[PDB]
């Protein structure tokens, strides 16, 4: 008899321990594999999709509208839209980045944040995307967010802009869920020179907001999420 | 691995911002193509992100509370607890479901972990020393009827006897007849105008029919058994868009009348930060 | 050396479409369809396989784009089973495989303003307007050329046509996770998308099991210039590909 | 080391280190390079 | 290893007993530098003395109180103590804490030991076979609400599951966000004139909320959670002054007022031995 | 399998046990290590430096003056300062030296106590360190002081002593709390000719007193502190 | 004492669990085999001779 | 011999022989060797 | 490994891969080969 000594936490049940189990299905055979498109093998790869961003969140309801961003012509040095960078709330809490982040506790890399001019063809639009790392309040001008890291957008036969949002923090990794000393800064649009509609055409243009995960982004620590409920036990 | 490249002013012709996403492509622009970046390393490997871990971790799928009593003038039995039957489905619980959602086919042999607590509300002077039967029940094998039925010898039927408190832990290859599990079937099992939608064979695995084995004490013990899941093996598929509205069913997508809001409105207009 | 990439032409049988203003053409998972291969089978019958017949861009009735469209959806190879020999393949056996190569087709002039949204949904289970535990009719997912309409008023065991949760309890701004092209009034009118086959088996029905689900969704809504026509033609052509059928039967009996 | 024959004894894989996030975010016919136009 | 090297009479121009300790060096002045020394070794390694060992071993530090019994009618459950949750900190109990705050950085995955007792005060005919569920709280997991709260499936929670009376044992790589826990913290998490100083994102690693999963018995059973922590992968760095006053908070240096003297007055003059 | 046979004391926690554990967070990856500097591997790099010994205990309460030895000038054949070395109680029980030890039961090595000159530059002064072994009584007198170990310290350009008490005992190792069995002696100072101050100087010289552990010192057998207390656990 | 962790689920009883045993019949022997004609050794073997089948299932 | 995969799992380390305390004994920027003048 | 010395202590045998059931399908004297008559 092979002596042993049962050390502290023996027959516990840990929710995350990987050990080995006798199985009551002996000889049995796993169906071969076939070939199936589109196989994931880490959630980093499928993150990095661009998904529109509800950015025009300020319906009653939830409606298509909440994705496009309106412009209006003739304004000069005007915001075109603003938001906070908590990718596990607000705007992108509902995007398909925010979604896998908020599985997760702890964030790092640099984001990647698009925007797509829908207009006619014959308008013509110069747009500046202004990050603004934290530390300091979201700009309420166009000179001051200027000051930070931004892109000027030159609206032409190119209809998208890739604007990557720079990792810049002093910790290696910020959380998920709105935390103060781990804020991620501001992102804000403004009109560069102006908004310009050929003739015949009225009213006001959207622009669709895209988000993406750089390839350099990190994620751990997962945790449950807030996004899903249930009080009943489901049947049939 | 190398994170962000040097990259000083760049004046050139090749614009990485500016793209066209009518193409449907993501192309990876970086941070130095944006800005002036340094040199620096990953120090990250990816390891909790992989769906192995995102998706293999034990967690509970699914619960239900029994009895151990004086059977004598019950003739309804599993209708009244004396032993009680579940079929095996993933989509019982949202927290794990939304995550095994995420994908439209996911392969995994299982790990099961059943707990069940012993426990008296009512006037007893002890909590028993139980030994449980669990049972796992494949297509065909006979639905129980009583807690004695000719079924419990499990001859075929896998069983695990333990004591309640303690927890049995069995593997379970991979029992889908396709190379996967129809997280999303859009499909019907046959053509008739009355038939279930989605739910079908790739859905139903069996069930598991819990019960205790010992003979009654002088009270009634109400057993609740709480069922724990891992997926191990795991492979995925076809990734989905997150699930926004929340459950009513087990492997059907339909939601309630008049849903409430998922997008958290904002506190002004757009403007606001 | 001097060409473009908007300029495309695909050749299909005796079908050949032409475009001048197209994106780059998207390859589901950058997988292009392929004949089931044997080490996958697991049908003992031989697959016929009607490669020149059936594989052609078959012209689905044209929409009407409106300021007031919620979208479109079609279900494959549901949508063209009432076309021609590819419809008799299909019901006569109890199981078929092809791939498709949908090309959305929506032109206007630089003026125009608009953006739809040409997904592919693999595996797309709608959801009930009824709720609880209502299921979703076999009559109304599988409505042929016809689609389905997200606009229109629900019939008893047709899904609900929220266009926002897509129907199936998703949001609209989550479907870009999955094969997409945005047309672009200003950049692009005509969209592709290859299609291969996406399912857990290597074989499976074809009348009772649609592998995939085209969605036309107008993201931007349409702003046509002062005093033209508040509306524009959008016409969807699928082609199939690597057709493959087997155990020739008696017709598959659908309702109607 | 294992201590039973059948598969489904066998502990995690633990991560597969093959990664390809060019089927999800470039699943395009043509290449598109960074930089270049992505329509001419 | 040499202890102390011979040395006899010293009649040299190089005094290495005087120097000048305005310059911050503390010259390793021995006993051969002052007095006629013979030959002797250490026979000594110094392993207790290292700070794996210093402050790796396990201690408890924290502890709460919690009931089992019939829930029904209880609106404020957490509140009640149906289930108790415990933010993580090193800073609760001082006779580790001093040790903790010996440094100004430290770098340790942990080691925890959640230790529960069965007891009746009240009239109980036994002591349930009870089986705890231990649960890891990230920031951002839903903090339950209830004792049967959506979250104790922890499909992304750890979960840890073991009767009263015998203890998990789960080991935790090193969750901070740093190179190593800010022992001291001279800052604040942002600049407002209204923020906290010092309890930052450095000082929340999540929480840890107790219950017990077994439907109940027919008495309270008010159960006392102690929680046992050690230290394992131990890096020190910037030691420190140490702790002279005691403390009121966690991750605050701030003490009380008319503390009491800690030097120990002499009795008599300075000249009493 | 595997015949086992559970050896007594088999579950049971104790509290230095140093054995493995299953993780609950699979796949994650701890951060990666940057320099810091002022790294400590053991408490005995540390407890070599010198802190201020309060030889001056005879306040009230406790002040600066605590660390100050008064001097007084035209003083012949007197006493300075007198103090047992029961390094974990006393006057070294709040230095960091002692500090340290306390956290042990068991301590040995060499003591390294040092005196520290603040008074004026032109000021002259010379004063006798001794250390008296164990056995004998605390010395009352100069000629009785200086029959043991000492250092004729003579105040000038170099400004600090440094006289190491030499480890003079017959056991290994000396218990750290007060005992008689394992008393380290005692140590004083004194007057060796007198202290001269300038013209234009009044009032009392100060002297700063600094002890450290050699390089041979060790400690072991840990312990629990009693300069430490609590009686209700902290909340927020 | 050799260290050990009881993982869960220890003590139960698997009515598929194949693993060694003790014996308390010790130093026996089992019997000599013998040729013994149509051994099965797979139930596939059996399964594939031809039976009849009560088509006439109207009685 | 481990039991476990991850790092979270291995035992201490045992005692880090490297030591070094001029770092906190001896701080300066010039060289101050046993006997010589501490200043000149 | 095993653990015990007696042959009534060893695992199964697992799967017998040596199969023939031409002794139940065809116990013919005379060989039958598939297509050709079976009486002539």
């Amino acid at each position: 008899g092979l002596p042993t000594t049962t050390l502290p936490g023996s027959g516990q049940f840990l929710t995350t321990d990987d050990r080995q189990s006798p199985s009551a299905l002996p000889n049995y055979e796993p169906t071969p594999r076939i070939h199936i498109p589109g196989k994931v093998h880490n959630l980093l790869e499928i993150i990095q999709v661009d998904t529109l961003i509800p950015m025009n969140n300020t319906h009653t309801k939830d409606e298509v509208n909440s994705y496009l961003i309106p412009l209006n012509a003739n304004r000069q040095n005007e915001q075109v839209f603003g938001t906070n960078l908590f990718i596990g709330d607000g705007v992108f809490k509902t995007t398909l980045l925010g979604e896998i982040v908020q599985y997760y506790t702890h964030w790092s890399g640099s984001l990647r944040f698009s925007l797509m001019y829908t207009g006619p063809a014959l308008s013509s639009a110069k747009l500046i995307l202004a990050y603004t790392p934290p530390g300091a309040r979201g700009p309420q001008d166009r000179r001051e967010a200027m000051l930070g890291t931004h892109v000027v957008w030159d609206i032409g036969l190119q209809s998208t802009i890739v604007m990557t949002i720079p990792w810049t923090s002093g910790v290696q990794f910020r959380y998920t869920d709105p935390d103060t000393y781990t804020s991620a800064g501001f992102l804000s649009c403004w009109y560069q020179t102006s908004l310009i509609l050929p003739p015949e055409t009225t009213g006001q243009v959207y622009l669709l907001s895209f988000i993406s995960a750089c390839p350099d982004f990190k994620l751990r620590l997962m945790k449950d999420t807030q996004t899903i409920s249930q009080t009943v036990a489901l049947t049939e | 691995t190398v994170a962000s490249i040097s990259s000083g002013p760049k004046h050139t012709q090749k614009v990485p911002i500016l793209t066209a996403n009518e193409t449907g492509a993501t192309m990876p622009v970086l941070p130095s193509d944006s800005i002036e970046t340094r040199t620096t390393y990953m120090h990250f490997n990816g390891s909790e992100t992989d769906v192995e871990c995102f998706l293999g971790r034990a967690a509970c799928v699914h619960v239900t509370e029994i009895q151990n009593k004086d059977a004598t003038g019950i003739d309804n039995h599993r209708e009244a607890k004396l032993f009680n039957d579940w079929k095996i489905n993933l989509s019982s619980l949202v927290q794990l479901r939304k995550k095994l959602e995420l994908f439209t086919y996911v392969r995994f042999d299982s790990e099961y972990t059943i707990l069940a607590t012993a426990s008296q509300p009512d006037s007893a002077n002890y909590s028993s020393n139980l030994v449980v039967q669990a049972m796992y029940v494949p297509p065909g094998a006979p639905n129980p009827k009583e807690w004695d039925d000719y079924t419990w010898q499990s001859a075929s039927n896998p069983s695990v006897f333990f004591k309640v408190g303690d927890t049995s832990r069995f593997s379970v290859p991979y029992v889908g007849l396709a190379s996967a599990y129809n997280c999303f079937y859009d499909g019907y099992s046959h053509d008739d105008a009355e038939t279930q939608y989605g739910i079908t064979v790739l859905n139903h695995m069996g069930s598991m029919a819990f019960r205790i084995v010992n003979e009654h004490d002088e009270h009634k013990t109400l057993v609740k058994i709480r069922v724990y899941h891992r997926a191990k093996h795991v492979e995925a598929w076809i990734p989905r868009a997150p699930r926004a509205l929340p459950y009513t069913s087990i492997g059907r997508t339909n939601y309630p009348k008049n849903t409430e809001p998922v997008i958290k409105k904002r506190k002004g207009d757009i403007k606001s930060y | 050396c001097g060409y473009s990439d908007r300029v495309q032409q695909i050749t299909l049988g005796n079908s050949t479409i032409t475009t001048q203003e197209a994106a780059n053409a998207v390859v589901c998972y950058a997988e292009w369809p392929e004949y089931l291969p044997d080490v996958d089978a697991s049908d003992v019958n031989k697959t016929s396989k009607p490669d020149t017949s059936v594989c052609r861009f078959y012209t689905l009735d044209s929409k009407t784009w409106t300021t007031g469209s919620k979208g479109w959806c079609w279900k494959l190879p549901d949508a063209l089973k009432d076309m021609g020999v590819f419809g008799q393949n299909m019901f006569f056996h109890s199981l078929g495989r092809s791939g498709y190569t949908v090309h959305v087709q929506c032109n206007a002039t630089k003026f125009h303003s608009g953006c739809l949204l040409v997904v592919v949904i693999p595996e797309h289970q709608l959801a009930s307007h009824e709720g609880g535990n209502v299921s979703v009719k076999y009559t109304f997912t599988h409505p042929g050329e016809r689609g389905i309409d997200l606009s229109s008023a629900n019939e008893v065991g047709g899904p609900v046509k929220d266009v926002i949760y897509n129907m199936n309890g998703t949001l609209l701004g989550n479907l870009l996770i999955f094969p997409h092209q945005f047309i672009n009034l200003r950049t692009n009118n005509t969209a592709t998308i290859v299609i291969p086959y996406i399912n857990s088996v290597p074989i499976d029905s074809m009348t009772r099991h649609n592998n995939v689900s085209l969605m036309v969704i107008p993201i931007a809504p349409l702003t046509v210039p002062t005093g033209a026509t508040p509306s524009l033609p959008i016409t969807v052509t699928i082609a199939p590909m690597c057709t493959e059928f087997s155990g020739i039967r008696s017709k598959s009996i659908v309702p109607q | 080391i294992n201590y039973y024959k059948d598969a489904a004894s066998t502990s995690s894989a633990g991560q597969s280190l093959s990664m390809d996030p060019s089927k999800f975010t470039e699943p395009v016919k043509d290449l598109m390079l960074k930089g270049a136009p992505a329509l001419n």
